[PDB]
């Protein structure tokens, strides 16, 4: 995927919209809810979510 | 030359020995052996990803393609016109060129390594915009058609296409 | 005029203000000075240049030639008078006017303009005479004598818009609305840089697109530039030719101020030391800071002070005097508070405030039927 | 009335009696970069104009220095 072509963007564009749906599942039943208790389901770091979800 | 460019060696003396081939076969009067010595200098401008100066010098060759002969030699340089307007993501110069080819094209016969790069970029154009995935995978697919047992490596790109859109 | 000592005799700004450009400003300067009768304008700002020793010499030279072809076109024009003819005329007089721009004395290219501006046989002739006093009109940078001819050659068009004419009238647009701050109207008078191209009447191509990479970059949101620009392939093709200005959009728009910051001095030191965009470089580095500390203080609500140091790379120390004067002087948003020392809003400038943004008009209405009170039985 | 306009116009051309023109061009030094810019504008922009006529005008330039240091 270092040799992948334009289309790394379309990939990445998945990676993030099944992110999206990640997003407006598991937020969708929260009205306010820590952000460690829904990221550690995923297992992630808050930042760069914080940044997709702020954007 | 192409024997020459596919070893992949010291390409900083191949451009300007190019330029010494352009320069002599102009030096001898041979026109359609400079345009195919350009045409084969663009792809390597391609290569190079240098889009100015090959886009300037193919659309130069274009001024002198659109008036003259060989048809077929117009589909490559709209071909790789539409390659280049592609690799900076521009797309109705990439779907005019390409229309464009295949208007040309339709009389002529192309050999499958031609044919199917019509629809090998042209599912990068539809699925760039991501219009429909039925009528881009139906341009894979073929393209798949068109690449199937000629070249290995485009051949698991072909299938990386088709499992790709 | 058109020529490119319009470009050259453009860089006297650059020569003027610092000692430091004012070696190649005053390189290509004096090497200019054989083009273009070019001895009234270094004449002019000669007090801006060198002393008199090497100055003398050329002038004599360029002083009679100035007076051997304004006597040939005299002659000419002569010869082109007392006959037939209509465009013989226009363009001996144009051609007059246009070496009257060459020597930078519209004094005879203010009354040549104007009989050739008589002998106009159409409006598009006209529109030319029109122009030729703008591209003058912008080393002169006069405001009024220059939007006079085009307030009435913009009325009773008729012919279309044409392909270089009236895209670079379009152009002009751009000119004066560099010149002039506003910005949301000069946002749609780039959109034809499709069909924009190098005018080297005017402006290059390249610095057509790095002018408008401001008002675009400033004066448009996330709606404006993923509407226009970031969906557009115009700046797709260009952005190749300078690898900043893609930092500048993608890391403005992904928002990323550590980097930012460090590569916008360059915005800086390239904003100022310009013909045309000098004296609004106050203006463009703080409407861009306010532009983005609302990109950032739009999506969150509250915000600690050590995520805002990490973010914009600096000392709290600034970003604390920063929107203090933003409160009052930017006026962004609703008191912000340090019991906690975190950035705290409350912004409820939908609900409530969606209705009370007419009271204004409302008492300025109000004001205006005191008015109409006024014009009772007197 | 507006008579008593009079002796207030006489006020003021005592206060253009008090230089000739010296303010119109100079301040038409001011001027013709802000003729024709919208002068609400130029009241923010004079605001933090002469807010930092005195100090720390550009200091983008400083702020790469502040990094380091702060």
């Amino acid at each position: 995927l270092r040799d992948d072509p334009i289309i790394s963007t379309h990939l990445a564009k998945l990676y993030d919209n099944l992110l999206e749906q990640n997003l407006i599942r598991v937020i969708e039943p929260f009205s306010r809810v820590q952000i460690e208790h829904i990221s550690s389901l995923i297992k992630l770091s808050k930042a760069d979510v914080e940044r997709k979800l702020s954007q | 030359l192409d024997l020459f460019l596919d070893m992949e060696a010291a390409t900083g003396q191949e451009v300007e020995l190019c330029l010494e081939c352009i320069e002599w076969a102009k030096s001898e009067k041979r026109t359609f052996l400079r345009q195919a010595l350009e045409a084969r200098l663009v792809s390597l401008y391609f290569d190079t990803k240098r889009y100015q100066e090959a886009l300037h010098l193919g659309s130069q060759l274009l001024r002198e393609l659109k008036k003259m002969d060989d048809k077929a030699l117009l589909v490559e340089v709209q071909l790789l016109e539409s390659k280049t307007y592609h690799a900076l993501s521009n797309l109705p110069k990439a779907r005019a060129a390409l229309t464009s080819a295949r208007t040309t094209a339709n009389a002529i016969y192309c050999p499958p390594k031609l044919q199917a790069t019509l629809d090998m970029q042209s599912g990068i154009i539809h699925a760039a915009e991501e219009k429909d995935w039925k009528t881009a995978y139906s341009y894979f697919y073929e393209a798949f058609e068109g690449y199937d047992s000629i070249d290995s490596p485009k051949a698991i790109t072909s299938l990386k296409y088709m499992l790709l859109c | 005029p058109k020529n490119p000592d319009l470009r050259i005799a453009q860089l006297r700004f650059l020569l003027s203000l610092p000692e430091h450009r004012g070696d190649a400003a005053v390189r290509d300067e004096l090497m200019a000075a054989v083009r273009d009768n070019n001895m009234a304008p270094y004449y002019e700002a000669l007090c801006k240049s060198l002393d008199w020793q090497i100055d003398v010499d050329l002038l004599n030279k360029m002083k009679k030639a100035n007076e051997d072809e304004l006597k040939r076109l005299d002659e000419e024009l002569e010869d082109a008078e007392k006959n037939l003819g209509e465009s013989e005329i226009r363009d001996a007089m144009m051609a007059k006017a246009e070496y009257l721009c060459r020597i930078g004395d519209k004094e005879g290219a203010l009354t040549a303009f104007r009989k050739t501006y008589d002998k106009t046989v159409a409006l598009g002739h006209r529109l030319d005479i029109v122009f030729y006093l703008l591209r003058i009109g912008l080393f002169y940078m006069d405001n009024d004598l220059i939007t006079r001819n085009t307030e009435k050659a913009k009325s009773l068009i008729e012919e279309g818009g044409d392909w270089d004419r009236r895209n670079r009238l379009k152009v002009y647009q751009g000119l004066y609305c560099v010149a002039i701050r506003d910005f949301k109207q000069a946002a749609e008078l780039f959109l034809d840089t499709v069909s924009t191209f190098t005018s080297y009447e005017l402006m290059d191509y390249k610095t057509f697109v790095t002018y408008t990479v401001y008002v675009s970059m400033i004066a448009l949101e996330r709606p404006d530039l993923r509407e226009k620009v970031i969906k557009g392939a115009e700046i797709l093709e260009v952005l190749h030719s300078l690898p900043a200005v893609r930092q500048y959009l993608f890391s403005l728009y992904e928002c990323r101020y550590s980097v930012f910051f460090q590569s916008l001095a360059v915005v800086e030191q390239e904003m100022k030391k310009d013909w045309l965009f000098a004296p609004h470089y106050r203006y463009y580095v703080r409407e861009m800071r306010i532009h983005a500390y609302s990109q950032l203080l739009e999506s969150y609500r509250s915000l600690t002070l050590g995520y805002m140091a990490e973010a914009f790379g600096v000392g709290v120390e600034f970003i604390d005097q920063e929107l203090s004067r933003f409160i009052a002087a930017g006026r962004l948003h609703c008191k912000i508070d340090k019991v906690n020392e975190i950035v705290e809003t409350n912004r409820p400038d939908s609900k409530n405030w969606q209705y009370q943004e007419t009271i204004k008009k409302g008492d300025l209405l109000l004001n205006r039927v005191q008015k109409l009170s006024r014009v009772i039985n007197m | 009335m507006s008579e008593k306009k009079q002796p207030v116009d006489l006020g003021l051309l005592e206060e253009d009696d008090e230089f000739e023109e010296f303010p119109a061009e100079d301040w038409a030094g001011l001027d013709e970069d802000e003729d024709a810019h919208v002068w609400e504008d130029n009241w923010d922009d004079d605001n933090v104009e002469d807010d930092f006529s005195n100090q720390l005008r550009a200091e983008l330039e400083k702020h790469g220095y502040k990094m380091e240091t702060s």
